[PDB]
């Protein structure tokens, strides 16, 4: 589905950490983060309610170059969000 | 001779205009593209106060909330320097609309003044056929000309010859061409079919018919 | 005597890649590009804006005929050859002999591609610019004054030069005593064009300063990367490689307000050029309405003399009309 | 311009030619966002038989190599233009897409076809008749 994260806290410790490991007593999932260029949207609460990516479709790119989430009819000419060396 | 019929299509081509703009929004487009363009140029000039151009912020006001009068002149003078290049940006691209609105205004004004206050024989200055007159209307920002035109229509074929020879002398028309219907010669005008009998008045005579091409043998109706 | 006038319509429909012409696959002056936001957005909508109006200024020109006339069998009517500017059956191309002589008369590119500048085709073909022309140069011999101002009446073509005699004030039996010497004078007066056409190179002037003005604006555009604005170098890639993150900022952002100013100072020009090609282009269409489907009583808007007809021509960006 | 082209390799001392990542023009036709979400995707200056090296399609993701190749690939001189069904008969234009094609959104789907110039006719040229009009219209 959908489902935007709030911020709970941030700890000031400063150390390397490549390696994790959960702890139990079900399932999990883990995925990895990778540098994107993401399009969101707040509303007047100030809260992340849409968000599109830009490098996923064609379409996507395009509401990420026009900079709107309706596009009218026609032909426009986008950038380069497809592309991260 | 045909008033009547005439006066139906004045009153029913009004009534159409009507029925067309009570419908549609799309036909006043070239209008609403003018507002359009001004309330998009400066809604941009707005929202150009949001970038900062390399500045540590976008606020004047907090550069020097948290600078001295001494690390902070640099910070606002590119804020400066940046809002002035967008403010004549945006006064240059008005300049040259401004142009082209001149451009339709005083083209608007000439076809005023020569097919309202007269009938002008341009073609296709004026509407698609042969004008007759006009009617302005205002509009937003913007005028609305109504010509009124005469359009021909349900042709007719014929059989036409150039000249005619009575006596050995050319008869050539003055004003219309020689027509042949299914047994007599006649002579019309070209924008209707009003066949009048040919007569020696509305043809004028020129040379002998040995040397005009695809001449006609006849008889010219003599007044006497 | 026929007269011949050169005038341009549209002109070459360009497109630039901001991004890539300031800061071209890095990713530093990308984020650093981004705090002079909705300054890209500005200036490609105007490129665009002046693309579509070149398209709309080819559209407005030619496209005034309604219905589509098929060129005739027999070029020969009444004495007046129209072989020479009708396209040819036997021949393989669709454009007519005195067109053919008007489209030869008129590590850059390379350069250009790799910074982002774009040249978009036009939208009506040299093939379908050229099939307008040939129904209205046959709509003008088959039918006469009323296939742009209504239904397309049949008229016999020496039947259609004895009405154009009376606009001009000179009675009909003046052509009928002598067509054959008139018909022997258009002849030659279309002869005449291209023993003129083909030998000189100073004809299609209005239409080669065109290409021109466009060719040296976009490499000006191209050579103008070369410059420096007072940073340490001209090159991006040498600044990122030896400065930190910490001296870089004050040396990118010189060369990203010089490439923008530079950039816009190209659109400024472009969007006056485009008002004047836009101008010229209004005044072929009121030509073109007034001349080639009427006869114009104007005093020398349409040749000197006295207008008979005319006939338009396609050329590279432009209209040729033979008063 | 200063932007490099080619670079000596410092240890086999070969010639390395270096071009940007994507080069070219992409452009993308939609029937609307209200209408549908299908794009018609058109890549500019490029012959298509070699979209996909152009393009990078190789580290792309799933969605993108569907607008890469398939059986609705289509070669205009404008370039080439993938997903839009060809169609022969020619109607008005809708899109202009450029050099003679365009597109539009028809019975749904997105097809692309040549505009049509206007009615085909012909009137008929005889040297002894003519056409007189009998009735008109204001
Ligand atoms: C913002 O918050 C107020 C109060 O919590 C709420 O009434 C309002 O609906 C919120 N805005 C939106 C868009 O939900
Ligand atoms: C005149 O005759 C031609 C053929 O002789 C025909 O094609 C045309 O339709 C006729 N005109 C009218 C108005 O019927
Ligand atoms: C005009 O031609 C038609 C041909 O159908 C003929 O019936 C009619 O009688 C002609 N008019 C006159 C006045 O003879
Ligand atoms: C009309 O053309 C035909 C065929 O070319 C010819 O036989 C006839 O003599 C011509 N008539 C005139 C009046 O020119
Ligand atoms: C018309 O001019 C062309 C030009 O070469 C010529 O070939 C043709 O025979 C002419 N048509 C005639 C004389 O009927
Ligand atoms: C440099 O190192 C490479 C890598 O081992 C080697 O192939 C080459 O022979 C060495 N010498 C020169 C002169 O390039
Ligand atoms: C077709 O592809 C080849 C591949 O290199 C290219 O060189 C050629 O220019 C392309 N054709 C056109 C008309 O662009
Ligand atoms: C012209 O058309 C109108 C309506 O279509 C009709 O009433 C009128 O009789 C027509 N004229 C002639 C001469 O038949």
């Amino acid at each position: 589905g959908f489902n935007t994260l709030k911020p709970i806290f941030k700890l000031p410790l400063g150390i390397n950490i490549t390696n994790f490991r959960a702890i139990l007593t079900a399932a999990y999932f883990v995925g990895y983060l990778k540098p994107t260029t993401f399009m969101l949207k707040y509303d007047e609460n100030g809260t992340i309610t849409d968000a599109v990516d830009c490098s996923q479709n064609p379409l996507a790119e395009l509401k990420c170059s026009v900079k709107s989430f309706e596009i009218d009819k026609g032909i426009y000419q986008t950038s380069n969000f497809r592309v991260v060396p | 001779e045909n008033q009547k019929q005439i006066a139906n299509q004045f009153n029913k081509a009004i009534s159409q205009i009507q029925e067309s703009l009570t419908t549609t929004s799309t036909a006043l487009g070239k209008l609403q593209d003018v507002v359009n363009q001004n309330a998009q140029a400066l809604n941009t000039l707005v929202k150009q106060l949001s970038s900062n151009f390399g500045a540590i912020s976008s606020v004047l006001n907090d550069i020097l909330s948290r600078l001295d009068k001494c690390e902070a002149e640099v910070q606002i003078d590119r804020l400066i320097t940046g809002r002035l290049q967008s403010l004549q940006t945006y006064v240059t691209q008005q300049l040259i609309r401004a142009a082209e609105i001149r451009a339709s205004a005083n083209l608007a004004a000439t076809k005023m003044s020569e097919c309202v206050l007269g009938q002008s024989k341009r073609v296709d200055f004026c509407g698609k056929g042969y004008h007759l007159m006009s009617f302005p209307q205002a509009a937003p920002h913007g005028v609305v000309f109504l010509h009124v035109t005469y359009v021909p229509s349900q042709e007719r074929n014929f059989t036409t010859a150039p000249a005619i020879c009575h006596e050995g002398k050319a008869y050539f028309p003055r004003e219309g061409v020689f027509v042949f219907n299914g047994t007599s010669w006649f002579i019309t005008q070209r924008n209707f079919f009003s066949p009048q009998i040919i007569t020696t008045d509305n043809t004028f005579v020129s040379g002998n018919c040995d040397v005009v091409i695809g001449i006609i043998n006849n008889t010219v109706y003599d007044p006497l | 005597s026929i007269t011949t006038e050169v005038m341009p319509v549209s002109m070459a429909k360009t497109s630039v890649d901001c991004n890539m012409y300031i800061c071209g696959d890095s990713t530093e002056c990308a984020n650093l590009l981004l705090q002079y936001g909705s300054f890209c957005t500005q200036l490609n909508r105007a490129l665009s804006g002046i693309a579509a109006e070149q398209d709309r200024n080819t559209r407005e020109v030619f496209a005034q005929v309604k219905q589509m006339y098929k060129t005739p069998t027999l070029k020969y009517f009444g004495g007046f050859n129209f072989s020479q500017i009708l396209p040819d059956p036997l021949k393989p191309t669709k454009r007519s002999f005195i067109e053919d002589l008007l489209f030869n008369k008129v590590d850059l590119i390379c350069a250009q591609k790799f910074n982002g500048l774009t040249v978009l085709p036009p939208l009506l073909t040299d093939d379908m610019i050229a099939a307008y022309t040939a129904a209205l140069v046959s709509g003008t011999a088959t039918a006469g004054w009323t296939f742009g101002a209504g239904a397309a009446l049949q008229i016999p073509f020496a039947m259609q030069m004895a009405y154009r005699f009376n606009g001009i004030g000179v009675t009909q039996n003046v052509l009928y005593e002598n067509q054959k010497q008139i018909a022997n004078q258009f002849n030659k007066a279309i002869s005449q064009i291209q023993e003129s056409l083909t030998t000189t190179s100073t004809a299609l002037g209005k239409l080669q300063d065109v290409v021109n003005q466009n060719a040296q604006a976009l490499n000006t555009l191209v050579k103008q990367l070369s410059s420096n604005f007072g940073a340490i170098s001209s090159v991006l890639n040498d600044i990122l490689s030896r400065l930190d993150k910490c001296e870089a900022e004050v040396q990118i952002d010189r060369l990203i307000t010089g490439r923008l100013q530079s950039l816009q100072t190209y659109v400024t020009q472009q969007l006056i050029r485009a008002a004047e090609i836009r101008a010229s282009a209004n005044l072929a269409a009121t030509k073109m309405s007034e001349c080639v489907l009427g006869q114009s009583k104007r005093v020398d808007f349409c040749g000197k003399g006295y207008h008979l007809m005319s006939f338009p021509q396609a050329a590279p960006h432009g209209v040729v009309f033979l008063h | 311009s200063d932007f490099t082209d080619s670079v000596r390799d410092p240890k086999t001392s070969e010639i390395l030619d270096i071009s940007p990542c994507s080069f070219g023009g992409v452009s993308v036709i939609t029937p609307g966002t209200n209408a549908s979400s299908e794009v018609a995707v058109l890549y500019q200056d490029v012959n298509c038989t070699d979209v996909s090296t152009a393009i990078h399609a190789d580290q792309l993701t799933p969605a993108w190599r569907i607008y890469s190749t398939g059986n609705n690939v289509f070669q205009t001189q404008a370039g080439c233009l993938i997903g839009a069904e060809h169609v022969d008969t020619s109607y008005e234009c809708d899109i202009p897409i450029g050099a003679g094609i365009c597109a539009s959104y028809h019975t749904k789907s997105i097809v692309a076809y040549t505009m049509s110039l206007g009615a085909d006719s012909s009137i008929a040229y005889s040297n002894n008749t003519i056409a007189i009009p009998t009735n008109f219209s204001i």
